[PDB]
């Protein structure tokens, strides 16, 4: 069914906005929650989050997901925008979503871009628990968390608990 | 050799370039052919973000291959 308007997540003023915008993007596909969960964490401007950082992280956690530079990716769900230095992120709620060659995903691709439809079993059992245990990192290293995190994760239920 | 740069606008900007050339070289190339500081450049090749230290031989980037010149964006 078409749409119109403009649903936009802008996240607090913290210092996290890039991760609170990936982890609001999973807290919808998961709890549709268009909000982020992640408890906010303060932090200076260098550490704050890039293009390169948040491209990664998207590949990492497998996201309908594209960082808007010009053009919008007609195939992604989900578009992350940098509103002066505040990342924020809209939807397109009427689309099911579309899993993004790479060009998309970082937002270099071409008019006639294609991608096939997003697997109902298709994000990561446990990605937003990963972007969870990796955000209060240094930015540069949070796609490296998650990536760890998410090859070799944590078996325990309760494996924080243990961990303290 | 000849490689190619496209901007977010669709400018195809054309460099003369060497395999042995490090990203950083390319960067300031742009610059004299486009007055873009290298500081707010980012060069992507078929999605792979390229890094300053290493060549365009390291990233197989050929004659004629085309690079995507993209603005670093913080937030
Ligand atoms: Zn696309």
């Amino acid at each position: 069914v078409p749409t119109c308007g403009i649903t936009t997540y802008s996240p607090p003023t913290d210092g996290s906005c890039g991760w609170h915008v990936l982890a609001a993007i999973m807290n919808r596909m998961i709890n549709g929650d268009f909000t982020s969960p992640l408890t906010q964490y303060n932090r200076p401007e260098d550490d704050w989050a890039s293009d390169y950082d948040l491209v990664q992280a998207i590949q990492c956690l497998q996201l309908p997901a594209t960082v808007v530079r010009n053009r919008a990716c007609p195939n992604a769900k989900y578009l992350i925008k940098l509103n002066g230095v505040h990342w924020e992120v809209e939807v397109r709620s009427g689309m099911a979503p579309r899993s993004l060659p790479r060009e998309c995903v970082v937002g270099v691709c071409s008019e006639g871009c294609v991608a096939p439809p997003y697997p109902a079993d298709g994000l990561p059992k446990r990605a937003l628990e990963a972007l969870a245990s990796a955000y209060r990192l240094p930015s540069d290293c949070v796609s490296s968390g998650i990536a760890d995190f998410l090859a070799n994760p944590p078996p325990q239920e309760f494996w924080t608990l243990d961990k303290m | 050799m000849q490689i190619f740069v496209k901007t977010l606008t669709g400018k195809t900007i054309t460099l003369e370039v060497e395999p042995s050339d490090t990203i950083e070289n390319v960067k300031a190339k742009i610059q004299d052919k486009e007055g873009i500081p290298p500081d707010q450049q980012r060069l992507i090749f078929a999605g792979k973000q390229l890094e300053d230290g290493r060549t365009l031989s390291d990233y197989n980037i050929q004659k004629e291959s085309t690079l995507h010149l993209v603005l670093r964006l913080r937030g």
